[PDB]
């Protein structure tokens, strides 16, 4: 199960 | 920027037999950036039906590909890979030796 | 597949009552929750917004409490004013999906407390014309009912609160009228009781 | 005894030549169980191992979304870290991520990773303790700060702890036939010349799974690193995994020396003697 | 500041095309779509990450297509319209960090079978009583509009040329001048409550505006009467010492 991206943001 | 050169290893999946079908492996890793040329060679000769498994990477973030092709193994038939990458002033060719 | 239930789907308080908005969901691999607010012919005001790790979240009198493993969530609004008269929407996003899924809403109404209830009919003339006129139904408290128009030529509107804020005062009201001739704003209003 | 389910992840940058491409992979253990690649033609992520194969088309709509959405983050980054580091919008450069999660024999949650790098370099990395962040260099300070700020770390100790956790304990019941399958070493001893003085010893471990293995020489019942050779373990490519260890020896003295395979496999290790 | 829509109201005939446009909030990552019908909740039409559409619903309409071409603003087309596509429709945007959505005001979309009757009210403001002013010291002015056929006004008082709020209360819903019909009118009242002395000064101006969405000024018409397109109409009293 992936993750969400959320808070990835450099 | 760090570069990192490709390591190989050349070999059969199941152990050789004359005659007997098989798998010609070509493991490249520890290399960086990801493109790279990888090719298998018959007595010299490029092998064009050649695949290769997903890109992925080790702990030290260098990455690794398994090339792969069948082969019917003889004892008279040469097999070995050439490599090429940027970090590379000439290629790599390693032959396959059976009774490593 | 996923079903947001909003519990329960309408409510009628009295003002200042402590207010319990359950929201559950089927499936509990959510990701966070959001509560919402939307106010008659206009969008979503976003209320409280609660992450998976999260248990509760507080803004002023709204606390929202989330338990994943339950596949529940509720939303307390404490002493409730009028003001809070709204739809209150529920939704989630799964750890498997980007999108929100909605809940259909509670529909709240929080009838205000009248300290001097003075229920009374009035006729009010047109600014444009003597001829023209409306008849006011006003200051009854919030117990009091306004019943639809069954006469095919008078028209009665729903109650509606108005809050005079400098005044601190709010009334209730509703409005009825005619084109016709044998018009008569006393028994216009004789249909609706305590 | 314990797993891993983890994640790789490579966008690489071609300016001038479309968008970056965006492979990833997915491993329980030393298993591969899907991939997704941004230039292949099916736009979905895809099953690599056959227990992944039971899951419902809502599970593959489900990681094919979430995998194009870190295509899109890593697209992103990568046009930030040029800013930071103000390089040319010319060259080629790669954004690197593993995340993932390890459980123990019961299944619980035992750790959880979460970290970058930028052309071959760390970048930023998510802490042991899910709660803190580690910076390489100053760019990635920046990037530690922000997240730091937004109190970022939750949601991906909260994706660890739990989505990563639930998701591999699930697989791992799935795919047990297999994933919790031993493979035992197939041994075997080459011999080779070398020189007038010398040959060297060759011991082969074969067709295991998992990868972990443990290989050491001995002269006399005493081991020996001084004149050893360990390759990397390599992949067979049927899943399993190859190995092998060499040592130089004085010719004719082949007898003195032993070869020792540890692996999870074997009810009790093997040892070898030419 | 927040999510902006545009237009905010869109009645059209049965078969033409709508574009519906959404500014997110600026540099928020994700934009999401969203379709709203009465008393219902909102259902999910499409997403962008950027300008990616990642995520679209799979009972989404031939004749519906999104896209967000520079990332930032977001277009809604749906082409040949039906009357079952009438419904709010509802532009959010998230942060990178949160994942909370922020909503617009929303385009809300009539579609008729055609336009023969869309009409604009007929406005009129009702003076306070005498018998209120005497028996509470407050009054009421009641703003009254009626036979507008498709529902979408927005009522709003004036007060010596400000909007006000404080003492205003509107109906909830237009009623229909005659429920039994398909095709029935609407109307819909106000009220603004003052205190009788704010009421007794005769400098006070009280306008009711009532803000009508009909025809663009740009769709035929061929009736005699005017073209029942967008605009305001009005009514106004003063105070008086009676």
């Amino acid at each position: 199960r992936y993750p969400l991206t959320f808070g990835w943001c450099f | 920027m760090i570069q990192r050169t490709p390591k190989i290893q050349v070999y059969s999946r199941h152990p050789a037999e004359n005659g007997k079908s098989n798998f010609l492996n070509c493991y490249v890793s520890g290399f960086h950036p990801s493109d790279i040329e990888v090719d298998l060679l018959k007595n010299g000769e490029r092998i064009e039906k050649v695949e290769h498994s997903d890109l992925s990477f080790s702990k030290d973030w260098s990455f690794y590909l398994l090339y792969y092709t069948e082969f019917t193994p003889t004892e008279k038939d040469e097999y070995a890979c050439r490599v090429n990458h940027v970090t590379l002033s000439q290629p790599k060719i390693v032959k396959w030796d059976r009774d490593m | 597949k996923q079903e947001v239930t909003q519990i329960p789907a309408a409510l009628s308080v009295p003002e200042g009552e402590n207010l319990v908005l359950n929201c559950s969901f089927t499936d509990s691999a959510i990701y966070n929750l959001q509560w919402f607010r939307q106010d008659p012919g206009k969008g979503l005001t976003s209320l409280l917004l609660i992450q998976s790790s999260q248990r509760e979240q507080t803004s002023g009198r709204l606390n929202a409490s989330l338990d994943k493993s339950s596949g529940r969530s509720t939303l307390y609004i404490a002493a409730s004013q009028p003001g809070d008269s709204a739809t209150y929407l529920c939704a989630v996003r799964m750890d498997s999906s980007y999108k929100l899924i909605f809940g259909s809403g509670t529909r709240l109404l929080v009838r205000p407390d009248i300290q001097n209830p003075d229920p009374a009919v009035y006729q009010l003339r047109d600014s444009k014309s003597s001829d023209k006129s409306v008849c006011l139904f006003t200051d009854f408290d919030s117990q009091t009912n306004v019943s639809q128009s069954k006469d095919s030529d008078v028209y009665i509107t729903d109650k509606c609160v108005l809050d005079m804020r400098s005044m601190d005062f709010k009334s209730n009201s509703a409005v009825a009228w005619s084109n016709k001739s044998d018009f008569a704003c006393a028994n216009a209003f004789n249909n609706s009781i305590i | 005894g314990s797993h891993s389910m983890r994640y790789f992840s490579t966008s690489v940058s071609r300016p001038g030549r479309g968008e970056p491409r965006f492979i990833a992979v997915g491993y329980v253990d030393d298993t591969q169980f899907v991939r997704f690649d941004s230039d292949a033609a099916s736009q979905r992520m895809e099953p690599r191992a056959p227990w992944i194969e039971q899951e419902g088309p809502e599970y593959w709509d489900e990681e094919t979304g979430k995998v194009k959405a870190h295509s899109q983050t890593d697209r992103e980054n990568l046009r930030i870290a040029l800013r930071y580091y103000n390089q040319s919008e010319a060259g080629s450069h790669t954004l690197q991520m593993m995340f993932g999660c390890d459980v123990g024999s019961d299944g619980r949650f035992l750790r959880g990773y979460h970290q970058y790098a930028y052309d071959g370099k760390d970048y930023i990395a998510l802490k042991e303790d899910l709660r803190s962040w580690t910076a390489a260099d100053m760019a990635a300070q920046i990037t530690k700060r922000k997240w730091e700020a937004a109190h970022v770390a939750e949601q991906q100790r909260a994706y660890l702890e739990g989505t990563c956790v639930d998701g591999l304990r699930r697989y791992l019941e799935n795919g047990k036939e297999t994933l919790q399958r031993t493979d035992p070493p197939k041994t075997h001893m080459t011999h080779h010349p070398i020189s007038d003085h010398e040959a060297t010893l060759r011991c082969w471990a074969l067709g295991f799974y998992p990868a972990e293995i443990t290989l050491t020489w001995q002269r006399d019942g005493e081991d020996q690193t001084q004149d050893t050779e360990l390759v990397e373990t390599r992949p067979a490519g049927d899943g399993t995994f190859q190995k092998w260890a060499a040592v130089v020896v004085p010719s004719g003295e082949e007898q003195r020396y032993t070869c020792h395979v540890q692996h999870e496999g074997l009810p009790k290790p093997l040892t070898l003697r030419w | 500041t927040g999510v902006s829509q545009n237009p905010r109201h869109k009645i059209t005939k049965r078969g033409q095309n709508v574009t519906f446009r959404c500014d997110p909030i600026s540099e928020h990552n994700r934009l999401y779509w969203y379709r709203q019908t009465l008393g219902q909740g909102p259902e999910f039409l499409t997403y962008f990450q950027n300008e990616a559409q990642l995520e679209k619903s799979r009972l989404l309409s031939d004749r519906f297509s999104a896209e967000r071409p520079k990332g930032s603003f977001s277009t809604l087309e749906i082409q040949r319209t039906e009357q079952g596509d009438s419904a709010m429709y509802l532009c959010a945007s998230s942060s990178w960090d949160t994942g909370e959505l922020f909503f617009g005001e929303g385009s809300r979309l009539t579609v008729l079978e055609d336009l023969k009757n869309v009409f604009p009210p007929e406005v009129a403001v009702f003076e306070p009583s005498e018998a209120e002013i005497s028996h509470t010291q407050k009054a009421t002015l009641v703003c009254l509009a009626t036979g507008f056929y498709p529902d979408h006004v927005e009522l709003s008082w004036w007060v010596n040329g400000k909007e006000v709020h404080s003492g205003v209360c509107t109906d909830p819903q237009p009623l229909k001048e005659q429920p039994a019909l398909n095709d029935s009118r609407y109307a819909l009242s106000s009220r603004l409550r003052v205190s009788a002395t704010f009421w007794q000064n005769p400098r006070n101006h009280f306008r009711c505006q009532v803000q009508f969405y009909g025809l663009s000024e740009n769709d035929e018409w061929t009736q005699d009467r005017a073209k029942p397109v967008t605009q305001i109409v009005s009514a106004e009293a003063w105070g008086r010492a009676d």
